[PDB]
RNA sequence: AGGGGAUCGAAGAUGAUCAGAUACCGUCGUAGUCUUAACCAUAAACUAUGCCGACUAGGGAUCGGGUGGUGUUUUUUUAAUGACCCACUCGGCACCUUACGAGAAAUCAAAGUCUUUGGGUUCUGGGGGGAGUAUGGUCGCAAGGCUGAAACUUAAAGGAAUUG
């Protein structure tokens, strides 16, 4: 029987996707897919903008943030707990955590 | 065996009798 | 596309007769329907129906009643002998005590036991309970 | 809706197409391809007289286990070679 | 570590209810109390009931806790539950209506003191 | 249901509802029975003599239960501007 | 049927403005859409308040007839109208019941909460619906107040509120308190108003 | 001794009651199996298979026995039962109640003319209680019941002369066999025939009747 | 698979049973007589019952 | 076949791993991967769910169109336009809940209106193997596609869900 409704995850009305590729498995899976995280952060970390915020020049500054967009597979979404196996009520809920 | 290395052997084993069958034209 | 009319007027009937309704509409109104409702007017399975005119086809609003089981059509419209009447009631009603498979004769569209009556056949149309 | 067509002008497409699968039915086809004619053993008679020919120890299948005696028979009119099982206690040593 | 089972707090739940007046908040006379109107076949279960009950009291003491009803409560609760200001229904300057409520009214049958909102 | 000498046979005849005329099954456990007293010389409720309307277990499981008594009320006249025929 | 003393009176009409049990909810639902008057800008909606006395009058109608008063259960949940239910019990036979409805009550004979009512009365369909559901399967008829995103079914004569809370259930519970005991009971001479305090129908904390 | 704690079975006992379909009338959910035992004794019990299922517990194996029971005279009540427990015995006590606890109204009537006593049914109905959707037909005098010696003896039961059968599934599983032939018989009340199409006014519910005698203490 | 086993031994068993000759006794009826015999029989005079009337029981039980 | 030929990379090599390791992992790399002009006709080419039609139930989003709105926000003065809001109506990609109904069930707004069995119409399937095999035919430069048996064999094969 059919395990998902959305089947493999959100096309509908199309057919086909382009594909990404993971991040880590380096997997070609179907962008419509892909477990999908923003990765946003920041240049020195938390515990070193004291000293960092000491040593520097300008006053204070605008700290920068390395952006990244990490796309996974089911495969590596699974094992590194991106997301992780629910009872079958669980499953179906699509909103954040 | 899986269904498409059994779909394999049935194509060998035609490409093989279409040898041993043409040995004789 | 439309292909009987008669078809998705006597399934409106049937379905709304079922959603307890009361009423119900019917497009578009036919000749066809008409008898067909006349046959069923008359011995109380609906109640009374409104022409509508819209200079077109038609439509029709009919009351509903209760003790509507099923009014069913038969298609393509057979050709019954005047002796296989008896086996199309005997397969598509209820019990021998009522029930009416309204035909289509010659005569005119009416039920069978008006039909068993006058002494004439022909192309069976639907039926009622 | 139903698959099939209900037209009262298509008796030709429902008789055909009820033949054009009656050949889907297995004792159907033998009969009409007459394997009982052909292939069998028999002529598709009932019985037929043969040869003894030797005679076989025939194990039996799993999960069972003994001997099921036999005959190899050389069927008269045909000359098919046919083995065939004797029945009951000791019959084998009624055939020789 | 102590956790109390039912046994026990079925009991105390019971000797509340069934006596009320006669218990009080110290363990020693509850204690009394219990080989009078119970019959409990070891005194460690006396004791360990009494001293349930008795943990009930300094809280039943202080709130209606939770699920235990007897009759001094229950008629602590009819009176306060009686309570009737001098009304706010009332009403200090007509009726403050916002609108096509107002409609609604001049489209039913009725008076009443009006506004615009 | 009659016979041969016009006599009365089969057990009961069971309840029609009145919202749909369609038997009230024997097992129709969701199915109503609607008690509602007269009034006399003002007020003063009559016990003993109801306006009694029946309803059915479908009738209410589809939610018309409500709108079917609003229209069966001012039937028997109870009501009055609530149940608009026309929509 | 009902004479003319059973129509308004705004003095009656006055208690509904001001319980603002006029004002009727957004989400609307189309069981429910005869109970709409109208409804105001700025999202809102207006409950036809005569519909909502005029079922009251046949809720009430429908409390009596039934004999025994006592087992004729009024229902509660939401703490809202739970004092309510209670004040209604008390003047009406009317078993009551707040708190937890405890599932098996109407189905199920040993439990220690089995009543066999003739009729229910319910607060709100939605968080009293295990009262609802268990009715339904022993021929039981149900009042209930109900809001306009309320769940119709399983209800049968329904009485339009607000049950968003303030004075809404309450008062329709004290008015039903009021109409079944003019009706047959100990009122008489509806003329004149209830010696009985309103704002005794509602809710503490305090 | 019997003791009512239902409305219902108050009633009864009082003498309040004195037929069965008082109650089909009102819809009322039987509840107390002593209603049943009295309001209609000399009511025939056959016990119609005991089969075994199984289960596995945290460690092991479970095992237990399974009874099937129709209840009934021939005079148009009928019930099934189906219960399965530790043992044999408790197993056919506790689904005889069951069944009873379940009894039908069964409208008998005529195949054709109507000389003198029903034989067979009102009108066609079919049950259905998964894949297996049982189905009976009228039936000339004389004809018999027609179906599978379980619905037989089920309709022997329920009282039925003369009908005939239409089994579709998997009539093997004997147990959603009966059930929909169950199914069937007791729908026969809830086909709308132009005999009942005359309107009766309503009665009154012998629960507001008697309802002084109705309630408890 | 395997096809020329041990002949040998064909007729084991019934070659080594013991002979037993048939006890002789009196015929018994033929025809309706037995028919009737048969009628009077299992449902007449009723012999051994265990609730549900037992056809061919041997030594019982006791 | 011509171009192209970064990249990644079937073959192949080479490093490790292993009892073996033709493999997974790592390195080098042929073909291919891109295009042109030819072919090829196959994918779980999937929603594993034919098409037109009619009907049976609620709810909020969202795309495109239109309508209503002394709604809003925009200038230098609050008008045109722009976006935005509310209601709405057709036609969309869906979701949500229900369940009258349906199902072996998982579940479906169809997979509902089916033993109360007929709106029109195309297609397939009739136990598992043997086997998409043999053979004829035909298309293809080829790989292969399309059509497609039988003898013999066997009592299960198989679905859904339940507890372990
Ligand atoms: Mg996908
Ligand atoms: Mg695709
Ligand atoms: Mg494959
Ligand atoms: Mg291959
Ligand atoms: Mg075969
Ligand atoms: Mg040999
Ligand atoms: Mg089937
Ligand atoms: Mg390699
Ligand atoms: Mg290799
Ligand atoms: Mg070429
Ligand atoms: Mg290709
Ligand atoms: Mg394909
Ligand atoms: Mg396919
Ligand atoms: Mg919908
Ligand atoms: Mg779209
Ligand atoms: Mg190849
Ligand atoms: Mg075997
Ligand atoms: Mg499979
Ligand atoms: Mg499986
Ligand atoms: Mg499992
Ligand atoms: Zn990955």
């Amino acid at each position: 029987p059919k395990k998902r409704a959305s089947n493999g995850r959100n096309k509908k009305g199309r057919g086909h996707v382009k594909p990404v590729r993971c991040v880590n498995c380096s997997k070609s899976i179907p962008k419509d897919k892909a477990i999908k995280r923003m990765a946003i952060r920041n240049i020195v970390e938390a515990a070193a903008v004291r000293d960092l915020s000491e040593a520097s020049v300008y006053p204070e500054y605008a700290l920068p943030k390395t952006y990244n967009k990490l796309h996974y597979c089911v495969s590596c979404a699974i094992h590194a707990r991106i997301v992780r196996v629910r009872s079958r009520e669980d499953r179906k809920n699509r909103a954040p955590p | 065996m899986r269904a498409k290395w059994r779909k394999k052997r049935t194509r060998r084993l035609k490409r093989k009798r279409r040898k041993v069958r043409a040995r004789s034209k | 596309t439309r292909s009987s009319v008669l078809a998705d007027a006597l399934n409106a009937i049937n379905n709304a007769e079922k959603t307890g309704k009361r009423q119900v509409l019917i497009r578009p109104s036919s000749k066809v329907i008409i008898k067909f409702l006349q046959v069923m007017q008359k011995h109380g399975y609906i109640g009374e129906f409104e022409y509508i005119d819209d200079h077109r086809s038609g439509k029709i609003v009919v009351q509903l009643n209760g003790r509507l089981n099923k009014c069913g059509v038969i298609s393509p419209r057979f050709n019954v002998k005047i002796g296989d009447i008896e086996k199309w009631t005997a397969n598509l009603l209820p019990a021998r005590q009522f029930g009416y498979v309204i035909l289509t004769t010659s005569a005119g569209i009416m039920d069978h036991e008006e039909a068993r009556r006058k002494h004439v056949s022909g192309k069976i149309l639907g039926f009622v309970y | 809706g139903k698959g099939k067509p209900r037209g009262l002008n298509s008796a030709r497409k429902l008789r055909v197409h009820r033949r054009n699968n009656r050949w889907a039915e297995n004792n159907y086809k033998k009969r009409l391809l007459g394997t009982a004619f052909k292939s069998s053993p028999f002529g598709g008679s009932s019985h037929a007289k043969g040869i003894v020919l030797e005679k076989l120890g025939i194990e039996s299948k799993q999960p069972n286990s003994a001997i099921r005696k036999c005959v190899r028979v050389q069927l008269i009119k045909n000359g098919k070679k046919v083995t065939a099982f004797v029945p009951n206690d000791g019959c084998l040593n009624f055939v020789d | 570590g102590r956790v109390r089972t039912k046994t026990v707090k079925r009991a105390s739940k019971a000797l509340i209810e069934r006596y009320y007046p006669k218990l009080t908040l110290d363990f020693q006379t509850n204690k009394r109390l219990c080989d009078e109107i119970a019959t409990i076949q070891s005194k460690r279960l006396r004791n360990k009931i009494a001293g349930y009950t008795t943990h009930l009291m300094k809280r039943i003491q202080k709130g209606p806790v939770r699920g235990i009803s007897f009759k001094l409560q229950e008629e602590e609760r009819e009176r306060k539950d009686q309570y009737v200001p001098e009304v706010s229904a009332r009403s200090n300057g007509v009726l403050n209506v916002d609108n096509q409520t107002s409609d609604l009214v001049k489209s039913l049958g009725l008076k009443l003191p009006l506004s615009v909102i | 249901m009659e016979n041969d000498k016009g006599q009365l046979v089969e057990l009961y005849v069971p309840r029609k509802c009145s919202a749909t005329n369609r038997i009230i099954k024997a097992d129709d456990h969701a199915s109503v029975q609607i008690n509602v007293a007269k009034v006399d010389e003002e007020g003063r409720a009559i016990p003993g003599e109801y306006v009694t309307y029946a309803l059915s277990g479908y009738v209410r499981s589809r939610g018309e239960s409500d709108d079917s008594l609003n229209r069966l009320a001012q039937n028997d006249g109870l009501l009055k501007n609530v149940w608009s025929y026309s929509r | 049927s009902l004479p003319a003393t059973f129509d308004l009176t705004p003095e009656d009409a006055q208690l509904l403005l001001a319980a603002n049990t006029h004002l009727g909810a957004r989400n609307v639902q189309v069981h429910q859409e005869p109970y709409v008057f109208n409804a105001r800008p700025d999202g809102v909606h207006v409950i036809n308040v005569g519909k909502t006395w005029e079922k009251l009058v046949l809720a009430a109608r429908i409390i009596a007839a039934i004999p025994n008063p006592e087992d004729v259960v009024a229902i509660s949940s939401r703490t809202f109208g739970q004092r309510a239910v209670l004040k209604f019990a008390a003047h009406t036979g009317a078993t009551p019941i707040a708190g937890r409805f405890t599932p098996g009550s109407f189905t199920n004979y040993i439990t220690r909460s089995f009543k066999e009512p003739r009729l229910v009365i319910v607060t709100d369909p939605r968080s009293d619906a295990q009262a609802i559901k268990e009715a339904s399967y022993v021929n039981i008829p149900v009042i209930a107040l109900t809001d306009l995103d309320s769940p119709s079914e399983f209800v049968d004569v329904a009485i339009p509120c607000n049950n968003r809370g303030k004075h809404s259930i309450g008062l329709i519970w004290y008015l039903l308190a009021r109409e079944v005991l003019r009706l047959r009971g100990a009122l008489v001479d509806r003329t004149q108003p209830w010696s009985i305090m309103p704002d005794l129908y509602f809710y503490r904390d305090p | 001794g019997w003791v009512p704690v239902t409305k219902l079975g108050r009633l009864v006992k009082a003498g309040k009651i004195t037929t069965i379909e008082e109650i089909f009338l009102h819809s009322l959910p039987v509840k107390e199996f002593q209603i049943i035992d009295t309001l209609l004794p000399g009511l025939q019990d056959e016990v119609m298979n005991i089969k075994p299922v199984q289960k596995q517990t945290r460690a092991g194996q479970r095992t237990r026995f399974k009874a099937v029971v129709v209840v009934g005279d021939s005079n148009g009540h009928v019930g099934l039962g189906i219960k399965t427990a530790k043992e044999v015995a408790g197993a056919i006590r506790a689904g005889i109640i069951i069944a009873k606890l379940s009894v039908i109204p069964i409208r008998r009537g005529y195949w054709g003319t109507n000389l003198g006593q029903p034989h067979s049914l009102a009108t066609k109905t079919t049950g259905k209680c998964g894949s297996v959707t049982v189905r009976l037909i009228p039936a000339p005098r004389g004809s018999g019941i027609v179906a599978s010696p379980a619905v037989k003896k089920l309709l022997q039961l329920a009282g039925v002369e003369d009908v005939y059968t239409q089994s579709n599934g998997k009539t093997r599983t004997l147990e959603n066999t009966l059930k929909a032939a169950f199914v069937a018989i007791g729908n026969t009340y809830g086909f709308l025939t132009p005999n009942l199409w005359a309107e009766q006014p309503l009665p009154v519910s012998p629960l507001d009747i008697y309802s002084d005698e109705a309630s408890a203490q | 698979a395997k096809v020329h086993g041990s002949l040998a031994r064909a007729g084991k068993v019934k070659s080594q049973t013991p002979k037993v000759e048939k006890t002789e006794k009196p015929k018994k009826p033929k025809g309706r007589a037995y028919k009737r015999l048969l009628y009077t029989r299992r449902f007449v005079n009723v012999t051994l019952v265990n609730g549900k009337r037992r056809m061919n029981p041997g030594p019982s039980v006791q």
